[PDB]
């Protein structure tokens, strides 16, 4: 369902948006989780560019130059 | 130390002298809902402001009335800028004494920055995309924003006083990003069905429909002339009417070739509305998309064909002057609204003593034993029914052909002419169901329950209501205000557990 | 008021901050006074300059 | 605005009765031995209701009994 | 016919005759607080009856009793007008007699002495005005009367979604006016509960062990006995031949030789007929009926002296043969049947975890308050502190009413607490609605909603006022020394201040004035909310008590209701209803006995009026007053229908009484959808109260009632005549009929001039009579702001056009005529209050000095030596008001700013600018300058000419009322002193101080000199103490805050006009904002050539069912006509025989009407006026039900000689020809609500920042930017508008370092922006490693 599916999301810092803010972060601080941002929610909270539009030629572009050399 | 990382997990440590308890840090992070910071709202934003929304039809889709008062503080840095640009200011102190001052000087300077220079209007609850748009800002006196009528549909805005906010696109980018993607223009189509969303409102929709009708007989009956530019010379001079059957010469396109555009001209069988009407239309249409009476629904298919044949461009200066032209001829026409514009059916009267009798029957029956008591009330509730449908449907014949008029032999009826029909045919407001309550008797109520109660309205609102109709018109209309207020909250959280989702 | 979580501390003003048409102008008093000293004569420049 | 607000009753004003309006249904036409018990059909009830499957005795019942659970 | 009524009379039609005239409006409010203070000599609801709860206080047994005398209230502190202007509350010193008694140890009781301790001060209580608003710190409050659930037991349902078995169930409530709520509830297995409070769920038999009732006393209170007889050997059974209903034969049931039934068939009436005329009284049985029979009472073993059954435990065969062995002979059993008597009050006992009264009383304490050990003292107090006791519970008189009432009592008053009856009676009677027998009530009706206003809601805050001083005074009496702490040492003020200063101040239902419009304000204090203390909330109920019930028919409008949030969460109160003896909401009446109907009228309650049968208000009865048809109408029982001529009991009073004040106000509004109406009488009370009071051509008939009853209006106390008309003043001599015998004199009426509302619009009174003219007692003397001629006239009406102008009524956008805004009509005056406040900082002292660093003589023109600005001055955006300056000493300036002092010589001032100057784009007129300064600092120069020149106009204003209440007094010495001894000539000569000595010949003349004497002396002392108090007033310290010196406040009077922007609407519900203002030359005229002031859209009236707005239209098109036709006959100086023809041709009309006239006026002095007054239009009256038809309108559009069609042709002002088909034109009264644009209008480049979250932030009023939330970056994330929206929430707000960088960058002409991170996350980042969590950046 729609609010279950919401509720699984890859980036611990846009679960902190919308789900219960106390208990993503303990859930998540203790598995040393890396976020890497990817998602729109979070590059929001951060204040960057948006993963799409515009910014997706950027995302897309900087993306590649991780796992890289 | 745990009432200080998150209070609430113990018993609730209180802050001094203040019954409240004190707020944590999880209390500080945490909300309504989750970080406070990125909900709704939201950050307020510098260059931005708003004011109470009006008109403005002479605006060109693209465009919008920006007050005077709210473009010099909202562009200050700007004008600070180009004031000393030119030269005009030895600094930016003297800039700000400047603007400050309100030298006259600085009006001809702003007219400068605000011209290629895009700005968002945003109106209330910002539902789809097209909530905020992009416009060119045009200059006004007053401290009110002119809102282009078309834009009207999309923004669910109407004008009972209803504010929109402004804000200034200020890096390079956000310019470019405003014209290209966020311009009124640029948005014409609903993303939700690839149908028009600025199709034409309802003041400019019954507009053409007087224009593009035709009566029986009137001034300029069948004569013939040369093409549509001189249709609208005899009727700017009074020579012929509005609508009149006529033959006239015009040239219609049909790009049918391999991409190319042919022409035919043909004597076609019109009225002269619909004539000079064909001086808009933009090449390649058929001249059979206006032949018709052209409706609000007629209207906006029209709309559709020119952007799947033309293409954006074309649809959009059409589009405008479609507007300008439907306020134009609605002013001509005069159309109004008085006590004697509501017909009510000779007939009804009788209708009423007849499913009154209809009752009287299943009365006599219910007393008798030969039907049951919840059987009576489905009974009863069905011949009131019925004859309410009777009621509609009488005035309805009545109201819409009855204007019977003569053409030179004897007599001939035709669709009416009638004030509150043509609003209603054309599909400007109003449908043959609120029609039924100005009319005709209006209903049955119903109570909040649901359950339809047993003495109709039996009076309509050209008569009066007494004191138990409208009483009982009561409950339904107030649980009408009392669910549309619930329903809002509704609407809002489907669309956010969709957006969280996806 | 309200009991909305508009709060006392969401409206205490920050008066430590320097507006930008401040900060604007002294970016650009520098130059005016750059401007004015090269325009001297250069004894001139460095004697007020140090003053 | 508000507008929709009275056109939101009317599209519910109209649903709730229409159901009731059909629960009588039309041009009916039949025998007269009751389904549940065979008791009398009066033509009576044959004329007012085109269709009658119940007898006036079963008409309440039924409807009393709804009521009773209610 | 009245004397401010023959000035202008509107014509009235309407058929149905009014009976009972519209009584006080704001009744409600000013006879609720009059009932609170006041002296009551007995119990009812005041001030005295809540003392006489809690007193008399007593220490704590150590015989020290202190007891309530009587009390007293002290003259206001300030009166109205003065209270407001400083900033005080209105309130009077409460000072009650107290006497303490003291009894010898150990003593037969009796006082050593008793100190009778005269009034100690507690507190002062705020007090209404005369139009029932309050005053808390100079700004005028409501106390909205509430609704809240009637105290008293009632039954309620939660059937359906309880569980998803449908079933229903049935709880029981008792609610108490004060102290715990006592809860009965089933559940789906039907076992009764309990729950004080909203507590945790516990078994209801626990209060019977509770109230010392053991198991035997509850199954022989809740149960019948069924008794078993051992008669020789195993077991007979009493048989009650009722017993065996709803029940099945258990075994062959037999007696009297003669078997009834067999095993297997039910006990119907044919067995329970041969039973009890047969009269079976005992029956042979098997042991095994007992198998299931619950044993009553306690039965142990006479031998061994043990327990064999305890009571209410199940018997066994084997278990009979126990106590049948034993010699027990009776054993009593409990008869269950699951249809009628259910064995529902036996299984509750078998889930009872405690057994004897402390078992109980532990269980119910430790439910209470878990955690803490029970203790046999602690759980014994307890419950009787809950129920029991006179302090901690009262169901009051009215609960007690409504318990008595719903059970089925006869008394309807009785104990003020619970007994062990009451509690029982009730579980009766919940258990039978179970059974069938009974129905349950519903929260909605208004029989069970009861009202209380504000005379009751301070009464309650007292009484907890006292009990929080109680405590304190018990307290102290417990060791107080002997004769020396008296009644004043314990009872401190600040605690019993506090609990009513916190009411009136800060709740829910104490409300600034909404105070635009007359009808506003009354409609305000007529108002209901089910909101707050006490009350349902918004989150918990419910769409079911927002809906119109059926009872609020003539007690709360249907209509009249907010559309927002809260809908039918408030209501407004019906025009005749008022409040029941009881609380409840009552409504008038017309007695119909046998088939006349009378005019003795009867106030009927809610449930008082569901038993009759009531008729309608439009009914026809004629000759004596029989019903003219053999059936009428008329509705009774919940519902409506026709009835029989003589069935009717009672009839509706008005066919206005349903409505509200507001609602009532609606011209046809019988053709108005009931949505729009609701919305009409929404915006009315919006209306601005515009420069010109105008009147309604379309009126309704309550508009002199709503301006009169509203305060707004000077109403003559006194019938007299005029002595002087000022527009400051008037003076009413009074007639000698209504004038008291001794001080004689004059009515003088000091009028209200141009002043603040709450809502920064303008009250100002104007004097409506001319010198030396005719008043009667209760005339119009003055209008009020939106008030014309005693009528209520909220707005201007004007000639209106229906028509599509070009597309500038869009929506429901209006298109204005310029000559509305030059003739400066719908001209707006606002007054707005600015404030310059001298404080004290850590750095020093700031001054109201005009010395001002780095300011021109422009400024100081404007200013005073002192600072301040002139009284008068017209200033404009950015003029200094108050000129301040704050320390702030060594700015540590810098190179290039010290190198440009020395340049220009600027001596870098060590003070600060912060002078209270005009905000940006609002101007206006300066009208007063008030200063408030410490006591004991030195008044500056202007503040002394201030408190000099109000000196000097107070010394004026009380000697000119002493001069004329002289001459009006000495005016009737010479009239008596000429009844025996008559000198006219000779009196008049000698001075007239001189007079006093005078007397005369043995009569009560002689006695009647006597009287003016004394009041003249009075008038002369009189004056002294009133000119005295009021010098010391305005030179003493006006005391401020802590930190604060001295506070400058100016009024300003700015006049607005009107422009796009305004929100403006009729009265039927259809907005508007001015789109564009055209010129004249541009607007559709007609054939006669005048224009027409608003082109409204068609469109606006089919979709919106507000037909009355066009029926207003028409009709006020033909009001206007009769005005066109006088004006003309006006002018042409026809005569009074041509004029007075025509007008009484108007006042008639058709035939059938209720309105009378002339010829009575006095055929010229008085007629003549009066067409003057109507040259302008004919007023004319459409009641609300009672309205005018289409013919009395087209009949009076041929009077004035205009179209039936209500349609002319018009010409385009600017092409000049025709406009096809007719167009309607009118005239419709319209409102400007004050939803003003240039109060909307904001706008932000960059402005200030909060300092918690550098955002954008209002503080200097340049408001912050616009709030951008979540719905609108999705907007910008639905486009691609990457930049945008990181440039919304980057450099546009939280980027501390970017926004500089930005602006910096806008100036240089380079649009970009270098972003970096906003502070909002930034302080995440650092919020969660304050947290134990290393939350890092990684990477590059
Ligand atoms: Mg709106
Ligand atoms: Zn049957």
């Amino acid at each position: 369902g729609i609010t279950k599916a919401s509720l699984a999301t890859e980036s611990f810092i846009s679960a902190a948006s919308f789900q219960e803010t106390t208990r993503v972060l303990t859930e998540a601080a203790v598995a040393g989780k890396r976020d890497e941002l990817r998602g729109l929610k979070e590059n929001v909270i951060v204040g960057r560019l948006i993963p799409a539009g515009t910014g997706y030629a950027y995302h897309q572009d900087r993306m590649r130059r991780r796992a890289a050399g | 130390v745990d009432a200080l990382l998150d209070n609430g997990r113990r018993g609730r440590a209180i802050t001094g002298s203040n019954k409240r308890p004190l707020k944590s840090l999880a209390d500080m992070i945490k909300g309504k809902q989750g970080r406070f910071r990125q909900n709704l709202l939201g950050k307020r934003v510098d260059y931005s402001g708003r004011s109470v929304i009006t008109v403005g039809p002479y605006l060109r889709l693209h465009q919008c009335g920006l007050p005077k008062k709210m473009a010099l503080e909202l562009f200050k840095p700007f004008i600070y800028g180009k004031l000393e640009l030119r030269g005009l200011a030895t600094t930016i102190k003297a800039a700000k004494k400047m603007v400050e001052r309100e030298e006259a000087v600085v009006w001809d300077i702003l007219d400068e920055v605000i011209r290629e220079h895009p700005v968002l209007l945003n109106r209330a609850p910002t539902l789809h995309r097209l909530g905020i748009q992009a416009f060119e800002p045009v200059l006004i006196e007053g401290k009110a924003i002119q809102l282009h009528p078309l834009v009207c549909a999309a923004y669910n805005a109407d004008f009972d006083g209803d504010q929109m906010a402004v804000h200034v696109p200020l890096t390079l980018e956000a310019q470019l990003e405003a014209r290209a993607l966020m311009m009124s223009t640029n948005n014409i189509l609903s993303p939700a069905n690839g149908e028009p969303i600025i199709v034409p409102s309802q003041d400019v929709v019954l507009g053409l429909y007087y224009m593009t009708r035709d009566c029986v007989n009137a001034k300029g009956e069948g004569m013939v002339l040369t093409g549509p530019k001189e249709a609208e010379r005899l009727y700017r001079s009074g020579l012929a009417s509005l609508h009149a059957r006529v033959k006239v010469r015009i040239t219609e396109y049909e790009k049918d070739a391999n991409g190319e555009l042919v022409a035919k001209t043909s004597l076609k069988d019109t009225t002269v509305g619909r004539a000079i009407l064909w001086m808009i239309v933009p090449k390649g249409l058929p001249y059979s998309i206006v032949n018709q009476a052209l409706g609000k629904k007629a209207i906006s298919k029209m709309l559709n064909t020119c952007y799947r044949i033309l293409g954006l461009k074309p649809t959009v200066i059409f589009a405008d002057q479609i507007m300008y032209t439907g306020f134009a001829y609605a002013a001509r026409s005069g159309a109004s609204v008085g006590i004697d514009d509501m017909v009510i059916p000779e007939k009804k009267h009788e209708i009423i003593s007849e499913a009154e009798a209809e009752v009287a029957e299943i009365q006599e029956q219910f007393q008798s034993g030969l039907v049951t008591a919840g059987e009576r009330y489905n009974k009863v509730i069905d011949i009131w029914a019925a004859a309410n449908d009777r009621v509609s449907k009488a005035m309805m014949d009545n109201l819409q052909t009855e204007t019977v008029i003569n053409r030179d032999g004897q007599e001939e009826k035709q669709v009416s002419f009638n004030s509150i029909y043509m609003m209603a045919d054309s599909g400007a407001r109003g449908s043959a169901a609120q029609i039924r309550q100005l009319a005709g008797m209006r209903g049955l109520m119903a109570k909040p329950d649901g359950s339809i109660i047993e003495t109709p309205i039996t009076a309509n609102f050209r008569e009066g209501l007494n004191v138990l109709q409208y009483f009982i018109s009561t409950h339904g209309a107030r649980k009408g205000l009392a669910d549309t207020a619930l329903k809002t909250a509704n609407s809002g959280y489907l669309t956010r557990r969709l957006v969280d989702v996806a | 008021g309200d009991d909305e979580d508009s709060h006392l501390g969401d409206f205490i003003e920050d008066t430590t901050l320097e507006l930008p048409l401040d900060s604007a102008t002294t970016e650009s008093l520098r130059a005016a006074t750059h401007d004015v000293l090269a325009g001297l004569t250069a004894r001139e420049a460095k004697v007020l300059r140090m003053r | 605005e508000a507008d929709e607000a009275y056109s939101v009753t009317e599209q519910l004003t109209m649903t709730g009765i229409n159901r009731i309006r059909q629960k009588i249904n039309a041009h009916g036409i039949p025998v007269y031995l009751c389904e549940a018990c065979g008791n009398p059909i009066p033509e009576a009830r044959r004329k007012i209701f085109p269709g009658v499957t119940l007898c006036v005795e079963c008409q309440a019942y039924q409807e009393r009994q709804r009521k009773h659970y209610a | 016919y009245s004397y401010t009524e023959k000035k202008r009379i509107r014509k009235d039609f309407g058929k149905r005759p009014q009976v009972l005239d519209v009584p006080y409006l704001l009744s409600i409010q000013l006879d609720s607080f009059q009932k609170f203070i006041e002296q009551d000599p007995e119990g009812q609801y005041g001030l005295e009856a809540a003392f006489r709860s809690v007193f008399p206080i007593q220490s704590y047994s150590g015989n020290s009793e202190l007891q309530y005398v009587s009390y007293r209230l002290g003259e206001p502190v300030f009166d109205v007008q003065e209270c407001q202007i400083r900033g005080v509350t209105y309130s009077a010193p409460l000072r009650v007699k107290l006497r303490l008694v003291i009894y010898e140890r150990e003593a037969p009781e009796g006082t050593v002495k008793d100190i009778k301790e005269q009034e100690v001060y507690m507190g002062e209580i705020p007090l209404m005005t005369d139009n029932g608003t309050f005053v808390i710190n100079g700004t005028e409050r409501v106390i909205v009367s509430q609704l809240h659930r009637s105290p008293g037991v009632f039954f309620d349902s939660d059937k359906g979604k309880t569980h998803s078995s449908g079933k229903v169930l049935y709880n029981a409530r008792i609610i108490p006016y004060r102290g715990s709520w006592l809860d009965f509830e089933f559940d789906p297995k039907d076992n009764l509960f309990v729950r004080i409070d909203r507590r945790r769920k516990l078994p209801a038999t626990i209060i019977l062990r509770a109230l010392n009732y053991t198991t035997e006393q509850i199954l022989d209170l809740f149960f019948e006995k069924v008794i078993f007889e051992i008669r020789d050997n195993k077991l007979q059974m009493e048989l009650v031949p009722e017993r065996l209903r709803g029940e099945t034969a258990s075994f062959d049931i037999e007696a009297n030789g003669k078997v009834y039934v067999e095993k297997g068939r039910r006990i119907t009436a044919r067995h329970i007929r041969q039973l009890e005329k047969d009269d079976v009284k005992l029956i042979e049985v098997p042991v095994e009926y007992i198998a299931g029979k619950v044993v009553a009472k306690d039965y142990i073993d006479e031998s061994t002296g043990e327990l064999i059954c305890a009571a209410n435990m199940e018997l066994s065969l084997d278990l009979l043969a126990k106590l049948s062995q034993s010699g027990h002979k009776r054993i009593e059993t409990l008869f269950t049947n699951d249809l009628d008597h259910g064995p529902y009050i036996s299984e509750t006992l078998r889930v009872d975890p405690t057994n004897d009264r402390l078992s109980a009383l532990v269980e119910i304490y430790r439910m209470m308050r878990p955690g803490e050990p029970p203790t046999r003292e602690a759980a014994e107090s307890l419950f009787e502190n809950l129920f029991f006791s006179e302090d901690r519970y009262d169901l009051s008189a009215v609960g007690r009413m409504k318990f008595n009432r719903s059970l089925l009592r006869e008394e309807i008053e009785g104990s003020g607490i619970l007994s062990k009856d009451d509690i029982i009676d009730v579980m009766k009677k919940l258990i039978d609605i179970r059974n069938g027998k009974g129905e349950v009530d519903d929260i909605d009706h208004l029989g069970n909603r009861r009202i209380r206003s504000v005379g009751e809601m301070a009464e309650n805050q007292f009484r907890v006022g006292l009990v929080r001083v109680e405590r304190a005074v018990k307290e102290r009496l417990s060791l107080g020394d002997l004769d020396t702490l008296m009644p004043q040492d314990m009872i401190n003020a600040k605690p019993i201040s506090a609990a009513v200063k916190e009411f009136f101040g800060s709740s829910q239902l104490s409300q600034f004035m909404d105070q635009n419009n007359p009808l506003s304000e009354i409609t305000h204090k007529r108002r209901i909310s089910a909101l707050g203390p006490g009350g349902l909330t918004r989150e918990r109920a419910g769409f079911e008590v927002r809906d119109v019930h059926p009872t609020h028919y003539g007690r709360v409008c249907p209509i009249e209701t907010p559309e927002g949030p809260n809908i039918g969460l408030i209501n407004s109160l019906s025009v005749y209803a008022q409040t029941n003896e009881y609380g409840f909401l009552e409504t008038p009446y017309r007695k119909v006995t046998d088939g006349v109907v009378t005019d003795e009228i009867h106030y009927l309650s809610a449930i008082e009026e569901g038993n009759y049968v009531i008729a309608q208000a439009n009914s026809n009865l004629d000759e004596e007053g029989h019903f003219v048809e053999d059936l009428v109408t008329c509705r009774s029982k919940g519902e409506s229908s026709l009835f029989s001529r003589d069935q009717v009991d009672y009839m509706d009073v008005s066919t206005q009484q349903v409505v509200s004040v507001g609602a009532s106000l609606i011209p046809f509004l019988e053709h108005d959808d009931a949505n729009r109406a609701l919305m009409g009488a929404n915006m009315q009370r919006q209306a601005v109260p515009t420069l010109r009071a105008d009147k309604p051509l379309v009126g309704t008939g309550m508009e002199r009632a709503v301006a009169v009853d509203s305060g707004v209006t000077a109403v003559a106390k006194r019938g007299g005549v005029v002595q002087y008309v000022d527009a400051s003043r008037i003076v009413i001599k009074v007639n000698e009929d209504e004038m008291y015998p001794g001080e004689a004199g004059i009515d003088i009426y000091n009028l209200t001039k141009y002043t603040r509302s709450n809502q920064n619009t303008c009250i100002n009174q104007m004097p409506c009579v001319s010198l030396g003219e005719p008043v009667e007692r209760g005339d119009v003397l003055a209008d009020g702001p939106s008030t014309d001629l005693g009528e209520l006239a909220l707005g201007q009406n004007m000639r209106v056009a229906f028509m599509p102008w070009n597309g500038y009524n869009f929506e429901d956008s209006i298109l204005v005529s310029e000559r509305v805004v030059q003739e400066d009509r719908f001209t707006t005056i606002h007054i707005q209050e600015l404030a310059c406040v001298s404080r004290d900082t850590k750095l020093g002292p700031e001054e109201i000095t005009a010395d001002i660093p780095n300011v021109g003589e422009a400024a100081l023109s404007k200013l005073d030596e002192s600072g301040i600005v002139y009284i008068g001055a017209e200033v404009t955006g950015g003029d200094i008001l108050v000129g301040k300056v704050t320390p702030k000493g060594e700015t540590q300036l810098t190179p290039e700013e010290k190198l440009l002092r020395a340049i220009f010589g600027e001596k870098a001032s060590d003070v600060k600018d912060s002078s209270l100057r005009v905000p940006n784009g609002v101007s206006g007129t300066v009208i007063d300058v008030q200063v408030f300064t410490r006591d004991g600092v030195e008044k500056d120069k202007r503040a002394l000419e201030i408190e000099e020149m109000q000196l000097k106009q107070a010394k004026k204003d009380l000697s000119e009322e002493l001069q004329i209440l002289e001459a009006g007094l000495f005016s009737r010495i010479r009239a008596v002193l000429v009844a025996g001894g008559v000198e006219a000539e000779k009196l008049d000569k000698l001075p007239r101080d001189r007079w006093l000595e005078l007397g005369l010949t043995d009569e009560e003349k002689q006695n009647q000199l006597e009287q003016l004497a004394e009041q003249y002396d009075e008038l002369k002392h009189e004056f002294e103490k009133k000119l005295e108090a009021k010098r010391r007033k305005i030179t003493q310290g006006d005391d401020l805050a802590p930190g604060v010196l001295k506070i400058v406040k100016v009024y300003l009077a700015v006049k607005r006009r009107i422009q796009p922007g305004d929100k403006m609407a009729g009265r039927h519900g259809n907005k508007g904002v001015i789109s564009k203002i055209n010129p004249i030359e541009d607007m559709p005229y007609d054939e006669n050539g005048t224009p027409v002031d608003i082109v409204l859209n068609p469109l606006g009236v089919p979709s919106r069912m507000n037909i009355g707005q066009i029926l207003e239209t028409h009709l006020g098109m033909a009001a206007k006509g009769i005005g066109d036709k006088i004006n003309a006959m006006l002018k042409q100086q026809q005569e009074v025989a041509k004029l007075r023809e025509f007008i009484q041709r108007a006042y008639d009309l058709g035939a059938d009407v209720r309105q009378k006239v002339d010829l009575s006026t006095f055929s010229d002095e008085e007629v003549m006026r009066l067409a003057e007054n109507l040259r302008k239009g004919m007023p004319i009256a459409t009641p609300v039900f009672d309205g005018a038809k289409e013919a009395e309108i087209k009949e009076l559009l041929k009077l004035g000689d205009l179209p039936t069609s209500g349609q002319i042709r018009l010409y385009d002002g600017r092409t000049g020809e025709q406009f096809e088909r007719p167009v309607t034109v009118g005239y419709m009264y319209m409102l400007k609500l004050n939803h003003l644009v240039d109060d909307k209008m904001h706008a932000r480049s960059t402005g200030s920042y909060s300092l918690v979250t550098q955002q954008p932030l209002g503080g200097k009023a340049q408001f912050g930017g616009q709030r951008f939330g979540e719905m609108e970056v999705w907007a910008l994330e639905a486009y691609g508008a990457a930049y945008t929206l990181q440039e919304m929430l980057t450099v546009k707000s939280d980027d501390v370092n970017g926004r500089t960088k930005m602006y910096k960058n806008i100036v240089d002409g380079n649009h970009q922006m270098e972003p970096g991170m906003p502070e909002s996350f930034n302080v995440l980042l650092k919020e969660i490693r304050s947290l134990g969590i290393n939350i890092e950046l990684e990477d590059e």
